[PDB]
This record gives C-alpha cells, structure tokens and sequence, in this order.
C-alpha cells in the first residue's frame, strides 16, 4: 500500500495511426512496437536460401546438407504458412 | 491505495493455518526427508556389501579409521541437535532473537563439524586410502562424504535462512520455515547417528 | 586553524577567481539514482585503472623484434630466441615487484573495460537513451567502443606471445591482405614490410599508449561532457516528467557514492587481478611463425571477430587473374555491423519517425521490436563469440569440432530468427504482466468466499478502490510496477536490535516510527510535487 | 621368459581377440593390425588404459587402466615377440622407467613441445580440438613414460614421433617440459585453464562482471 | 595529408628478394625460392637447441 | 609530427648492426633506437623533414616558453589574480624542459648520450644520500642500462606531454 501513483506525459507517436493498435500489443505508444510484416517473411525466406546457398564450398559431408535442407524447409514451411494465413485471413 | 484488500498480518501467509489444520511445509519436508532416507538407502546398500566381500581383517590396512577425531564431532554434532531444537522452541515463542543466537551456534558448530569431517579426510587421505585406491576407502569416502554435501547443503539452509530472518518481520510462516529446516537438520544428524554406529562402531 | 584556514583558502579561491556560480551549477546538478545508470561509469571506472596501471607498464616494457637470448630467471625460456617484447613483458612479469599483479589487473581492467562498454552499450539500447538529444553522444560512445576493441587487440598482441602473435597473423595480416583493390598496400603500409616487419610492435605500442588511448580520452572526455552539461536522461516514474530530472544531487551524495563505486570497481579489479591469471605469456612462447596453440582465439571482445571467420563458409572469388579471399568478407562484415552500430539511431528515426526530444526513457518491454533487434544482435554476438572457442568447446564439452561450427554456421542464421521471435513476443507478454496488475491488484494469499466454495487469490489494488470486489484500473506510465506485495510495505518491520540481541521495545517504537513518518513524508513530497506538475 | 609371454597370451586371448583375430592381425573394419607397433605402443595404450576398449568411434578416449604393470610388461612382451618394434625404456631395475625419463634441460624441452606438437593440445599441454569428434586430450594424468611412449609410437590421430624423428635426447627433454609444465602452478592466480582468453572471458563476466553489475545495483535504486 | 601518409605508403611489388629469374617482390618469394639455379635447399629440421647447430 | 615520430621510432639497447643505407655507419654496433632514428632519417619518404621541423618545434617551444615567461614577468602578469597561473605556467616550462631533454636523447646518438651520462647519470649519482637509489631506479642498471631509452620514450611520448 506504500505506493504512489505514477503519470508519464511522453511525447506519444507515423502518429498513433498506423502500426499496431494498444490491444494487440498492450503498449503501443510507448515506443516502436511493429516490425513491418513483409521484412520478416523476406527476412525469414532470405535467411533459408542462405542456408542452402551454404551448401557451396568446401565441403564432403553431405550428412551437413541434410540439416541444411532441414532448417531451410522449416523455415520455408513456416514463412508460408505465416504469409498464407495472412492471404487467408488466419484460416486453418 | 485505499487501505488494502489483502488486510493480513503480511503478505507471506502461515502456509495454510495450524490450529486445526496441519503445516504444509511440514508434511512436504516430511515426506523429502523420507525420500533422503531412501537416497541413504543406496548409500547404504552400497556400503552393507562390499564389506560382506572383504574377508578376514577386512578394514584394509592404510585405513588407520580415526575414532578419537570422530566421536568429539559426533558428539558436537548431536549436541547441535539439542541446540537447534533449542532454536525452534525459541522459534514457536515468536522471537527472532532466540532463533537466531542457537541457529548461529548451530551453524557454528555444524560447520565444526564440517571442518572436523574435512580435516579427518585429510588426515585419512595423506597416509592412508583415496577414493580410487581402496573399496572400504571409496565407500567410506562416498557414505560419509555425500553425507558431508548434505551437512554443508544444511548449513546452506541455517545461512539462507538467516538472512530471511534478517530481511522480515517474524510471521508464523517463518516460523513453519524455521521449524522445517529444523528437523531437515534433525534428519542429518540422525542419518549421522547410523553412519557412525555403522562405519566405526559396528563395522 | 582547521575551518579558518579553509574559509581563507576559499575566500582566496574566490578572490583569485570567481568559480562560486559555476561551482555551484555542478554541485546541484542531479543524476538520477537508478542502478542501471552506473553501468557505463565502470567503463569510466576501469578505464582510469587503464591508466593508472598502463602508465606503469609503459616505463618497463621495450617493444622490439631484435632477437634477444633471455638469460635471465624464468627457466622454461633460455637460451630461447625472443621478441625483446616477449622478453621485457617477461622482465614485467617476473623481474619487478609487483609485476606481474599490474600487468594482470591491467588486462582484467581491459576486459572490464571492454566489457563494460558492451554492458552500457545494453542499457543505452535497451531502454532507449540514444534517440533524438543523445544521437551524436551515441555515435562518439560507439566510436568509443570501436577504438576500445582496436586498442586492446594492439594491448594483448604488444608482447609477442605466440597466442596472439598468431593472433595478429589471422586478424591484422590476413585480412588486411584479404581486401581486394588496396589490401596489400595498406598492410605493408602498416607493417612496413612481411608479417614479422620490424617496427610493427613499436607501431602498435605507439598506437596503443598515447595515439589510441588519445582519442578515446577525447571521445570519454567530450562524452561526459554530452552526459554532463546536456542533462542525463531518466526511467519515467512518479515525479518524473519530460523536463526534468529527479535523483540526488552531486555534492552530498552522488559524489560519495561515485568515488566508492570507483573503489569498488577497483577491488573487483584487484581481487581479480590477483587470484586470477591472465595472460601467462610464460606459459605461452616467443611468436616464432612455425608454432601455434589449438586455441589460439583472441580475446572475448574481438572473439566474435574471427569467429566470424571461423563461421564464414569459405566463400571465395576470381576475377580476372585476381583473387577476392575469404577475408574481404569479414573486413566487409566488420564494416558492417560498425555502420550498423554507429548509425542506428538514424535507422530507426527513419523507421519510426521518432522525430521528438526523448528525455524520459522507455522501458525495455515497452519497445518490442527494438528489444528484439537488440536481442537478436545480443545473440549473434553471443553465438559468433560462442563459436570462437569452438575449438575449446568441442574439447571439453565433448563435441565434433566440426558439428558445433556448423551449429555456429546454421545458428547465425537461424538463431537471430529464434530469438527474434522469443524476444518479441517475451517483451509483449512482458508487458500484459504489467498491465493486469493493473486491472487486477498485486497478487497475494488465498481466501475462500464465504458461504459458498470458491478460491479467490485477494488482490491488493495499486490505485483508487470502487465499492466492489475491482478497484478503479489505473493506466500504464513507463514505470516499473510492483507485482510483489513483499515489495510494498508488508511484513518489512523485523527486530531492530542486532543479528543476535535486541534493543529495548521504546528504541524499536522510534526508530520504525521515525523510519515509516521518512517513508510517507518521501512518498508525499513526491506525490505533492506530482500534483504540482498537473494541477 | 617364456611364461611372461604365455602370460601375454591369456590375457591377449581374453580381451582383444575380437578386434585382433588372435594371431595379432587385424580385423577387418572392427581392428586395425597390432604386429610391428611393440611393447611401448601397448605399454601407453593399456597403460594410459584407452586399447581395452568398447565401441569404435570418433576416437577412443581415455579411461581406467584395465591392466597393471606386472601384466603390461606380459601383454607388451608377448605383441613384440609376435610383431617388434619401439620397446618402453627401462632403469636398472628392469621395470619400466618413469623418473629416469625427464631430461636436464626445460627450455629447450619447451621449444620443441611448443614447435614439434603444441599445436595439436595446448603450451601447458591441456587438451586441443580436433577434425571430426576426435580431440586432444590433457596431459596433467600423463605418466612421464606414456609420454614417451606417447610421442614414441602415435596412437590415433598423432604422429609417431619416432626415434629417428626427434631423438631420446629430445623426448626426454619434451618429457621433463610436460612434467614440469602441467605440474609447476600457475604463477600469479588460479590458473583459468591453460588456454588464456575464452576462460578469462567467461571468468570476466560472472566472476567480475556479474559482480560489478551486483556492486552497481546494490549502490543504485531502481525506479 | 601526403606528407603524412607518404612515409607509411611502400610499394609491395617493388623487387626486393634475390631469386633465381632475379629480384622478384616478397610475397610471390618464400625462403624455399632458388637464389640462382637449382641449389641444394636442405629440408633441416628444427632440433630446438639454444643456439648450437 | 611527433605522433608521426611514434609510428617509426623503435627504442631499444639491443645492439643491431646498421645494414641499411647510410653507407658511413655499415657493422657498426649501435642501439635501435638509433638504428630506426636512421630510418627515420633515410628511409622513409620526408622524413628527416618531419623530424627536423619536429626538433625546430621544439626549440621555437621551449624558447617561446622563455619569451613568454619574459613577457608576463616584466609586465608584471603575475600578481593577485594570476598567481597560480605564474606557478603551473612555470610547471609547464618544467615539464617542456625536461620533456624535450628526454627528446634529443631519445635517440642515443652519443653527442646526447654523452648529454645523458653527464646530465642524468653524473648528477643524479651525485645527490647525497638517496641519489645511487634514484639512480638505479631511473636506469634498472648501470649507465646503458637497458631499460632507459624506452622508459624516456615512455615518458616522452605520453607520460611528461599528458602532464603538459
Ligand atoms: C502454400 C504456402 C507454402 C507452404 C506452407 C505449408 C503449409 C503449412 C504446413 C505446416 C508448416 C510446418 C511447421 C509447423 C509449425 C507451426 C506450429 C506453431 O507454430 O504453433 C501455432 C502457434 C503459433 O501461432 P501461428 O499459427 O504460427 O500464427 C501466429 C502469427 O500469425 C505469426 O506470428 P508473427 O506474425 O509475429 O511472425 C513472427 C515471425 C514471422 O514468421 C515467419 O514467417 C517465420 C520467419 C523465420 C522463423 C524462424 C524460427 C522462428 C519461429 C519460432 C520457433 C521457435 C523454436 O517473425 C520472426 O519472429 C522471425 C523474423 C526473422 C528475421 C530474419 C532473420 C535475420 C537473421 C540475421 C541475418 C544474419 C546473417 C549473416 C550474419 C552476419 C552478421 C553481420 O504456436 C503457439 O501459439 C504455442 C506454441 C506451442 C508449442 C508446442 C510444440 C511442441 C514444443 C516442444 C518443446
Ligand atoms: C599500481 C597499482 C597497484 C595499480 C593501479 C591501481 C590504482 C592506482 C588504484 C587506486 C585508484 C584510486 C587512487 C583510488 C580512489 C578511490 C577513493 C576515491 C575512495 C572512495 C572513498 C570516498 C570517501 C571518496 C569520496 C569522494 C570525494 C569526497 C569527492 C571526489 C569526487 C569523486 C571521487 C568522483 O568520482 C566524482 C564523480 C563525479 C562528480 C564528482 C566527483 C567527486 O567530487
Ligand atoms: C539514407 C538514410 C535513410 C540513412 C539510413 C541508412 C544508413 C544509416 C545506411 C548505413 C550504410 C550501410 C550500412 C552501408 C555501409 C557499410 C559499408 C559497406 C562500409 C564497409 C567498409 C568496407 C567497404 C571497407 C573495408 C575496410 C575494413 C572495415 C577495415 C579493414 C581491417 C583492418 C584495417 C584491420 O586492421 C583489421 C584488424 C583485425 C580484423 C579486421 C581488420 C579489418 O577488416
Ligand atoms: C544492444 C545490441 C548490441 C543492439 C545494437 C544495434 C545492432 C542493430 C547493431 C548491429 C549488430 C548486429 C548486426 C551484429 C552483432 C554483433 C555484435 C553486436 C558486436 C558488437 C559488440 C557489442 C555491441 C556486443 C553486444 C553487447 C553485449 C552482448 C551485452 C552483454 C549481455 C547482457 C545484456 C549484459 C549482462 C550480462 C552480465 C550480467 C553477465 C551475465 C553472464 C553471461 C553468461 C555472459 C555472456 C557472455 C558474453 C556476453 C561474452 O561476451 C562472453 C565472452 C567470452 C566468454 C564468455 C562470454 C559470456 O558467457
Ligand atoms: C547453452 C545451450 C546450448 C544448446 C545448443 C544445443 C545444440 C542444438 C542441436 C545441435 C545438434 C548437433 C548435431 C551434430 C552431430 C554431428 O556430429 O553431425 C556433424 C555435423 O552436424 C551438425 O552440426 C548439424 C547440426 C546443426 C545444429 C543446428 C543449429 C541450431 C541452433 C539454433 C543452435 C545454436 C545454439 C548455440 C548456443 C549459443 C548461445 C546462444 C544464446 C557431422 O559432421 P562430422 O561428425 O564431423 O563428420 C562426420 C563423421 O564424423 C562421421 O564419422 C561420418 O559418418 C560422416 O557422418 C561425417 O560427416
Ligand atoms: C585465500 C588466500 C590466498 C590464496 C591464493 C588463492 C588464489 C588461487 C591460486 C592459488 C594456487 C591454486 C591454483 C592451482 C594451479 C591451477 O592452475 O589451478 C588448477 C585448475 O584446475 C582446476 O580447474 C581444478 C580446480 C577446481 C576448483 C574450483 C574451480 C574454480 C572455479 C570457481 C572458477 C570459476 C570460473 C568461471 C566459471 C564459468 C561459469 C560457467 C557457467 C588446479 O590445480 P590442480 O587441480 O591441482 O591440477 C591442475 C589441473 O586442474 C589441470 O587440469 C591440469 O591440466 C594441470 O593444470 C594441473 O596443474
Ligand atoms: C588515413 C588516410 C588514408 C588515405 C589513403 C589515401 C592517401 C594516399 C596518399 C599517398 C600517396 C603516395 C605517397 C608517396 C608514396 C609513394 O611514392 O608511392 C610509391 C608507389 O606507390 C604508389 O604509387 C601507389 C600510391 C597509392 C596509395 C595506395 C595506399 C593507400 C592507402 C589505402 C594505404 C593505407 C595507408 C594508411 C593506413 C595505415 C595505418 C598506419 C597506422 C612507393 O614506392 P616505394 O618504392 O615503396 O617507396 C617507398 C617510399 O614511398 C616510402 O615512404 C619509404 O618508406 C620507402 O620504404 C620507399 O621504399
Ligand atoms: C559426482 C559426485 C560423486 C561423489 C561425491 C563425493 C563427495 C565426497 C568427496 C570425497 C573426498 C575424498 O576423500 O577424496 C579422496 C580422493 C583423493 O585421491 P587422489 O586425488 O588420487 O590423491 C592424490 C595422490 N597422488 O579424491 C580424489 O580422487 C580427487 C577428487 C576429490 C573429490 C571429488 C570432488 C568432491 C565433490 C564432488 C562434486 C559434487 C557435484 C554434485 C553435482 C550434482
Ligand atoms: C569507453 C566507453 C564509455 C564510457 C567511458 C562511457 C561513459 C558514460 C557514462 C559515465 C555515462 C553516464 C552514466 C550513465 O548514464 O549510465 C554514459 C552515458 C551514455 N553513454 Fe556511455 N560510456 C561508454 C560507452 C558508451 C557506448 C558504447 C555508447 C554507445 C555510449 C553512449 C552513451 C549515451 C548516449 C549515454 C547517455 C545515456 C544515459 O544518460 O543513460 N557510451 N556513458
Ligand atoms: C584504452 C584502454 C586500454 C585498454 C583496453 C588496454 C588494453 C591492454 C591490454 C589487454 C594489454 C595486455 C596486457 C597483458 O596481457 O600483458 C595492454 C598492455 C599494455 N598497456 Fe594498455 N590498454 C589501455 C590503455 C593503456 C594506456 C592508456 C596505457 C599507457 C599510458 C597503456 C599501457 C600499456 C602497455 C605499455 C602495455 C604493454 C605491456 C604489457 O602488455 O605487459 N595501456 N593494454
Ligand atoms: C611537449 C613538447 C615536446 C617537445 C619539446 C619534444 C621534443 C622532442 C625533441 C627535441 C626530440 C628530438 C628530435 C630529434 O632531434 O630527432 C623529440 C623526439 C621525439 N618526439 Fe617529442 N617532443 C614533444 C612532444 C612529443 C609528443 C607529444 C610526441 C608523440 C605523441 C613526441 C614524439 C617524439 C618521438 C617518438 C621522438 C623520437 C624520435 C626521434 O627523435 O627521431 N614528442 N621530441
């Protein structure tokens, strides 16, 4: 009970328009709370061809490319489900 | 604020109530001492053979096996017990006073019995058997040592312990934490009753 | 002749020069008190050491490569060919008293130092002390850093012990020919001639006493002043608003608890120094060009340098009767993160559109995806240093060596993506636990309701209560909420009498009287300056 | 003597003759061959304890002995009279020598540990990381005449360092480096490892840092 | 800003080591290179000796 | 220049023979700190330049220092207001003094060495009762001890100019 309240008048800001709204995330005003939906599909399809771009060099251990076609497809598997349940709408 | 909604005497609680209801982290302690007991079990049933193996004068010879350095520890020890008991009747009376002075000298002589049991390592190590070098030396070095992990992880809990009476006012909680690790250590020194009837005297 | 000797020596301080107004706009300036706020001060706090040890260590050291016979006292080296700076490091080490206790908590103060810098560099990141007013101070700390990690590679590499002889072999000679159009030119430029040129100890100790170490004094000097004078920034809370700061002043208190936190500092410095090795360049060998160790890694701050290497998966180029090799690559990365790490705050002005004068700081969950490209950046440097001692990892925790700088390749990759995700959504519901205990009390003991059978956890409110069983929700503010009722003032009134006796009960009476009237006079002067602010 | 050998042979015939094929050949991709490598090969490969051995792995590492010394001198004697090769050296006694091994000289011993083979484990001679599973191992638990007969016939992975490489001289003089290098103490603190930089680190942050930190925030509020 | 510079910046292609086709430049020139002909370059081991042979 | 002068200069007392360029000092045994002051002379492209106008600098400061010095006496700038200014003013022409006879022997050329053994080694033996002391704690040994030119280039390049 040995507590006071607490009141922050910030300088609240795009301008509390576009991004995410405060029920998503639960403070959304308070900084920079929304990555850009695209860069992290790309960034996540980007960063599986380079895994199998990794395939190339020196190299004759091909029990490596088998995790590398691994954590490529599972990467691959969940970017598409991500950008198609986007397409649909988050549909199963 | 307002006043409060959880109007209690803290914001610890007892650990349910024990006028008409049992103490919780009593009977949890209660059954973890049971199943230590059992953990000294295997230690046990590891030292009960391999000393049926062993035939004739089956102590070996480097193990000049220290009586004279065991029974003054032994002796500290369980008269460490009476001490710390001493601290929980102190501790039912609420006053952190009387707990703290006999769990200090409880933690006093428990880690006098921790350095007794490491300096009669030591003395038993540098002319006599290591835990490769021997089965009677390794057993020895296993029943007894562990037990020394148990004492020092008890100690553990009278410095921790400690500290909680430092930092708060003195509830019937605290009390339930006093009185469990109370009889935890009441534990070790009793499994340290067998163990010595068992390594020194029996054989 | 002890008060009136110093009113007369001020007032001659005064007469000479009129110092009494910008003495006293230091002495009431107002550092805020969170913990946090210190960190960068061990940065301060060991690089004085830095000094104050290197300063000792340069008026015996003798950087050379004329190739000297020891024939002095550390047996192992006899007759053995040396560096003469492998060989006056070894006079450092065993020779003079106190030796090798300098030169140790000298390089402990280098990776407290260096590590320190990193430690800071979190906090200013996380809780967002670099946008609009500290963007340039940003910019110097980060070039701070950068001169920080180049100068202690010049430091260790200084006597030419073979650990970082080989060290200065990979790094600044492979990759400083591995640079495609001037990488030659530049690195005979620096060496003066092969790998083993003469004057490239000398240059790196001329480097590495004054040339380096001045400009990180001018950026640590024109940093603090960007910390000073521009006033420093604060965790928004009760009585904190944009424009002001709140804490304790200079004279009275931040200044005591400043020079002992220096103090402190220096006796981790020194218990570390002492007990602990580093750097036993008797144990390691003169650099010769035909022996190595199998660690052979640098030191923890420039671990994810050629761990960089160790992960970069041999990707090389041919161009016309030319050769771009591996190491252009991470002389590109290096350059990377670098213009990653400067020139962030301008990304993410551009990115959010941060375009206002941030005094208050956010909270790190308050910022999700800037906490998350933060921990994803913490964890690439995490697994780029944690596959650095590939080598001594796949040695003790028993793993293919090359299994685990595979898991370094696939982890660089992969592992930013992971902890992206976690850290994200970790700061999200970071921020739903503390904003229900808001819309609920603080969680505490059960009661069950009355005449029914039902388990309720009784909640203490934070705020204004209705008549109900919901007190009124009060909004979020960037400050740190209590979610413990432990730690309100619940049950926080032991015995005050010592560890073993107690004090008579009219004492006891007093003092927490005495103690709770101060608590509730500090909660109310805040709270009534609070009411000032907006009233 | 004859029944040293046959002694060699009962304790040959059970425990290896799976993996050796009992006329001290080698069986094919389960044991490689074992004539030609002598009594110092299995002096150090039962000795150190490694040979006695129970799956074929990345490399097989260190572990009890599975032999004593009045057995070795009849396992090793019975391999060199099947095969020949590098013998154990042995003092005046006739047992195998393990004092007489550490030369008079250091730093010449620390030289050419430090060229001929510290790249593979360590300067101290802590263990180093090899190509694929396999690793160097430490050479603190290291008996002066498996060192010896370490260098002297290479086990897995090492070059057998022969007589003829470096001469006795010089792996006496490697010997008394290695038993004065993982024996004498670490001159000035605990000795984080042997390898400089990576325990130095992970002890900067949690012994220091960590501490610094605790230091930081016991001075500091928070708010 | 030369006249700083111009005292670090050598030439690394300048011909320095004498070698068998002549003076060719360091790095295309170990140790291992023929001064003028084919000349017995002895493949000597390093018997770490303090100094003696 | 003399952060230029750093990134050149190598001090040491191992005796090197020259095997460079100047063809009137070839075998000759001689310090590396004179052996890279010749390459700082000979070698490197303006640098005997940089070195030149370094010790003209030199010398147009600590002659300065003394025209300043005659500037703010005579004209009496040193009274009430600007006492402590005289004092660390006159600290500064100290150190300068000092500081730049740590320079011109920095290379043992032997017309300063010879600067060395009369001036820091003459008269700081001849001080009464703690003067061998300081002596062997300057040095580490006896006069071409050989630890002093890199402890003068050591206080020559940051420790005496920190200060200054
Ligand atoms: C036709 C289409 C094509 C075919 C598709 C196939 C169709 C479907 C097939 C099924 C796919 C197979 C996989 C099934 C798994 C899905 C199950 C699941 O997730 O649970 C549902 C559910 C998640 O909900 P959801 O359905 O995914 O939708 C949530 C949002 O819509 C989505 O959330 P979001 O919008 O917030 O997205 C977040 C994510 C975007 O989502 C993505 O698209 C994925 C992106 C990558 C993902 C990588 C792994 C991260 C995922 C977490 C995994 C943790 C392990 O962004 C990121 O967090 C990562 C960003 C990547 C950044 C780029 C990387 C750069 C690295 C640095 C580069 C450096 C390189 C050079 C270095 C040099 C330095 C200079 O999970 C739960 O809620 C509870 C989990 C319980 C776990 C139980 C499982 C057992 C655990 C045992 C322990
Ligand atoms: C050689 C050797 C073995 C290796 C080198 C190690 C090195 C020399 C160790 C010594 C380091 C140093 C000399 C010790 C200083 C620690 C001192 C200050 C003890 C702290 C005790 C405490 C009572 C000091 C009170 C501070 C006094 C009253 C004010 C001075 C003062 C200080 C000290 C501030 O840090 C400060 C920071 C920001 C604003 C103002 C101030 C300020 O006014
Ligand atoms: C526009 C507006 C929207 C502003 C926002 C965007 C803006 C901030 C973008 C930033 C710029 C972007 C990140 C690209 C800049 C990065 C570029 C590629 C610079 C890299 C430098 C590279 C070309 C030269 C290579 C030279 C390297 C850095 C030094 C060489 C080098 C040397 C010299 C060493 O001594 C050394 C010693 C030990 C290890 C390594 C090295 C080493 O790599
Ligand atoms: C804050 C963050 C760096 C954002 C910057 C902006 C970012 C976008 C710039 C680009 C960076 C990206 C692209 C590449 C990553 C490269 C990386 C950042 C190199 C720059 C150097 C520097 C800035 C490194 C990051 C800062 C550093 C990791 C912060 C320390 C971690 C935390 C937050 C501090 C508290 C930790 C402290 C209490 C000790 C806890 C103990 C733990 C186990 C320490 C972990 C640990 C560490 C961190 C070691 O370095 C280490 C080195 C050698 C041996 C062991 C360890 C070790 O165990
Ligand atoms: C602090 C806790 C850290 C916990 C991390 C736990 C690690 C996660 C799982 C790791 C699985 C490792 C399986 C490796 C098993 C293996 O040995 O496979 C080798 C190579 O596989 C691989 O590495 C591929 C696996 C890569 C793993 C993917 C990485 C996932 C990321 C997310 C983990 C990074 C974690 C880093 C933590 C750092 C801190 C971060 C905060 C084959 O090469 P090799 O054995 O040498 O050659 C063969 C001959 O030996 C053999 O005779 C012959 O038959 C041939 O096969 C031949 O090729
Ligand atoms: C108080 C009064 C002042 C007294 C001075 C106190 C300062 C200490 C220095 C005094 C001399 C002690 C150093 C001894 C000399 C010495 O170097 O210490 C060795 C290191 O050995 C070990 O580790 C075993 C030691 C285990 C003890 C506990 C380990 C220390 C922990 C706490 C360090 C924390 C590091 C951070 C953890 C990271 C966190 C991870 C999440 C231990 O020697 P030893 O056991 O006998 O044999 C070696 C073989 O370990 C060795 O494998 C063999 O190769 C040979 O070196 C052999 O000589
Ligand atoms: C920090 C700012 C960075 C700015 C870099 C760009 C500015 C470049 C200005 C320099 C222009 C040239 C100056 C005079 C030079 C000249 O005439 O160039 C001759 C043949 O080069 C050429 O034409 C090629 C010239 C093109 C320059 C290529 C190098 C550019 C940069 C990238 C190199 C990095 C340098 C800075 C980093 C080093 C860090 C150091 C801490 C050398 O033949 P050489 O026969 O070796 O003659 C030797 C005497 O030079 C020499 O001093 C003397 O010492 C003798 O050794 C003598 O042999
Ligand atoms: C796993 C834990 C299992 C059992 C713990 C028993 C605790 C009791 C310790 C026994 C003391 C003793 O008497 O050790 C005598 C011999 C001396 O022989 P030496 O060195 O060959 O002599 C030289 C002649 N040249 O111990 C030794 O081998 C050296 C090792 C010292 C004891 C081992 C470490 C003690 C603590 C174990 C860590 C517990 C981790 C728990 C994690 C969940
Ligand atoms: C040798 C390196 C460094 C030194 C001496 C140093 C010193 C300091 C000190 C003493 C403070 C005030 C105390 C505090 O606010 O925590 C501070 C704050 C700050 N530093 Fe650092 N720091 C270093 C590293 C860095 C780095 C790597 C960056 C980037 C940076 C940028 C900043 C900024 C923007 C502030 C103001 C933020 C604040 O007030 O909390 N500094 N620095
Ligand atoms: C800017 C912060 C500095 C850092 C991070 C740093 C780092 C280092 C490191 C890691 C070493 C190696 C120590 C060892 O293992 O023996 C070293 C050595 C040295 N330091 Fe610094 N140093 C700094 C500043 C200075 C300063 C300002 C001076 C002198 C005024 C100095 C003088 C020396 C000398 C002469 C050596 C070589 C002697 C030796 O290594 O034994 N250092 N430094
Ligand atoms: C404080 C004012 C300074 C004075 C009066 C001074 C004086 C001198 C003098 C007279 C020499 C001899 C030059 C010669 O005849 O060759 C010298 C050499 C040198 N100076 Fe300074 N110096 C000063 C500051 C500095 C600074 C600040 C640095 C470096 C950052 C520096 C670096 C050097 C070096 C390395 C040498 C020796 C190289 C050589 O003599 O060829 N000096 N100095």
């Amino acid at each position: 009970m040995s507590s006071t309240q607490d009141r922050s008048q910030l300088d609240p800001e795009v301008e509390r328009h576009t991004g995410v709204d405060v029920e998503d995330v639960p403070s959304a005003e308070w900084g920079w709370s929304h990555m850009p939906i695209g860069v992290m599909h790309i960034g996540g399809l980007l960063s599986a061809a380079f895994l199998l771009v990794m395939m190339r060099g020196n190299h004759v251990g091909h029990v490596e490319d088998w995790f590398l076609i691994g954590f490529a497809a599972v990467i691959v598997a969940l970017v598409g489900r991500n950008w198609w349940l986007r397409r649909r709408g988050w549909i199963r | 604020m307002t006043s409060a909604v959880g109007t209690s005497g803290t914001a610890i609680t007892s650990r349910v109530h024990s006028l008409n209801r049992p103490n919780m982290v009593s009977v949890g302690t209660i059954v973890w001492l049971s199943s230590e007991l059992m953990f000294f079990a295997g230690l046990f049933a590891m030292y009960f053979t391999a000393r049926a193996q062993a035939g004739g004068a089956w102590p070996p010879e480097p193990t000049e096996l220290n009586l004279a350095l065991a029974v003054p520890v032994t002796l500290v020890l369980i008269a460490s017990s009476f001490t710390c008991q001493m601290g929980v009747f102190a501790a039912e009376r609420g006053d952190v006073f009387g707990l703290r002075r006999w769990y200090v000298i409880t933690f006093l002589m428990g880690l006098f019995f921790v350095l007794g049991q490491g300096y009669e390592y030591i003395h038993l190590v540098e002319h006599g058997t290591t835990i490769p070098g021997s089965a009677y030396g390794s057993v020895f070095y296993l029943a007894t040592g562990f037990h020394g992990l148990h004492v020092i992880g008890g100690l553990v809990a009278f410095v921790l312990l400690l500290a909680r009476t430092k930092m708060s006012k003195f509830t019937p909680a605290q009390a339930t934490a006093a009185i469990v690790v109370s009889y935890y250590w009441h534990f070790v020194d009793i499994v340290w009753i067998a163990l010595f009837a068992t390594i020194y005297f029996v054989r | 002749d002890f008060a009136k000797l110093a009113a007369a020596q001020g007032d001659a301080i005064d007469s000479r020069y009129h110092p009494s107004a910008a003495v006293r706009r230091q002495l009431n300036k107002v550092f805020p008190t969170h913990w946090s706020f210190l960190l960068g001060e061990i940065a301060l706090y060991s690089f004085i050491i830095l000094l104050l040890t290197g300063v000792w260590l340069t008026l015996f050291f003798d950087p050379s490569m004329a190739h000297v016979t020891y024939d002095g006292v550390y047996q192992p080296l006899r007759g053995v060919q040396m560096s003469r700076a492998y060989e006056t490091a070894l006079d450092i080490s065993f020779e003079v008293r106190g030796g090798l206790f300098v030169r140790q908590v000298h390089h402990w103060a280098a990776l407290m130092f260096a590590a320190s810098i990193m430690v800071h560099l979190a906090r200013i990141f996380f809780t967002g002390a670099f946008r609009r007013p500290r963007e340039a101070n940003w910019v110097i700390g980060s070039l701070l850093l950068i001169l920080a990690m180049f100068e202690g590679f010049f430091g260790y590499s200084l006597p030419d012990d073979l650990l970082s002889g080989t060290g200065i072999r990979a790094a600044l000679s492979g990759i400083t020919m591995g640079i495609p159009v001037i990488g030659t030119w530049m690195h005979w430029a620096l060496f003066g001639g092969d790998f083993p040129g003469e004057i490239l100890i000398p240059r790196l100790y001329a480097l590495h006493i004054l040339l380096i170490p001045g400009i990180i004094l001018a950026l640590i000097g024109a940093h603090l002043a960007l910390v000073w004078f521009q006033k420093h920034t604060q965790f928004p809370g009760p009585g904190r608003t944009e424009t002001n700061v709140v804490g304790v002043r200079v004279m009275p208190v931040f200044a005591v608890k400043s020079g002992a936190f220096f103090a402190m500092i220096t006796g981790v410095l020194g218990l570390m120094g002492g007990l602990l090795t580093i750097n036993p360049i008797w144990n390691l060998g003169p650099y010769k060009p035909s022996q190595v160790s199998a660690g052979s890694q640098p030191d923890f701050y420039m671990m994810w340098t050629d761990g960089l290497i160790r992960l970069w998966p041999a990707w090389e180029f041919y161009p016309f009767g030319h050769t771009i090799p591996q190491g252009v690559w991470v002389a590109v990365g290096m350059g990377l993160v670098f213009a990653l790490l400067i020139a962030y705050p301008f990304i993410e002005k551009k990115v959010t559109g941060d375009d206002a004068h941030h005094n208050l700081l956010q909270r790190p969950r308050d910022v999700p995806v800037r906490t998350a490209i933060g921990s994803m950046a913490i964890a690439l440097y995490l697994l780029l240093t944690f596959a650095c001692m590939n080598d001594i990892i796949a040695l003790k925790f028993h793993i293919s060596l090359n299994a685990t700088t595979w898991i370094g390749r696939i982890g660089m990759v992969v592992l930013p993506a992971i902890v992206y995700f976690v850290a994200y959504r970790w700061a999200i519901s970071l921020q739903r636990s503390d904003r229900e205990v808001l819309e609920h009390g603080v969680e505490t003991g059960i009661i069950k309701r009355l005449p029914h059978g039902a388990y309720v956890e009784l909640h203490q409110p934070l705020g204004p209560v209705d008549e109900h069983g919901h007190p009124i929700p009060l909004e979020y503010a960037g400050a740190p909420l209590p979610k413990r009722m432990n730690k309100l003032g619940s049950g926080g009134a032991p015995g005050t009498g010592s560890f073993l006796f107690p004090d008579p009960a009219v004492e006891h009476e007093a003092l927490t009287e005495a103690a709770h009237a101060s608590e509730h006079k500090s909660l109310t002067a805040l709270k009534e300056h609070q009411d000032r602010i907006h009233g | 003597q004859s029944a040293l050998l046959r002694t060699g042979k009962q304790l040959f015939e059970t425990s290896c003759v799976s993996c050796h094929g009992a006329n001290l050949q080698g069986v094919p991709d389960r044991g490689p061959s074992l004539i030609g490598t002598g009594e110092a090969a299995v002096y150090f490969q039962v000795s150190t304890g490694r040979m006695p051995a129970m799956r074929g792995e990345a490399q097989a590492p260190s572990k009890p002995p599975h032999f004593d010394e009045s057995q070795i001198d009849a396992l090793g004697a019975y391999v060199q009279a099947n095969g020949g090769g590098p013998t154990v050296p042995r003092d005046d006694h006739g047992a195998v020598a393990q004092e007489s091994l550490i030369g008079g000289d250091v730093a010449r011993g620390g030289d050419l540990f430090r060229l001929n083979c510290a790249s593979c484990h360590n300067f101290t001679g802590k263990g180093g990381a090899l190509s694929s599973g396999k690793y160097a191992p430490d050479l603190g638990d290291a008996n002066p005449a498996q060192i010896y007969t370490a260098m002297l016939t290479g086990p897995q992975n090492m070059p057998k360092f022969s007589d003829r490489q470096l001469t006795p001289d010089e792996k006496r003089d490697i010997v008394a480096y290695v038993r004065e290098s993982a024996e004498t103490p670490s001159y000035g603190g605990y000795g984080l490892g042997g390898f400089g930089p990576a325990p130095e680190g992970m002890a900067m942050w949690i012994i220091g840092m960590v501490a610094a930190i605790g230091v930081a925030m016991w001075i500091g509020s928070r708010a | 800003l030369v006249a700083f510079i111009g005292g670090l910046i050598k030439n690394p292609w300048k011909p320095v080591v004498p070698t068998a086709e002549g003076k060719k430049a360091v790095l295309w020139t170990s140790g291992w290179t023929p001064r003028f002909k084919g000349e017995t370059i002895y493949l000597a081991r390093a018997t770490g000796r303090p100094g003696e042979s």
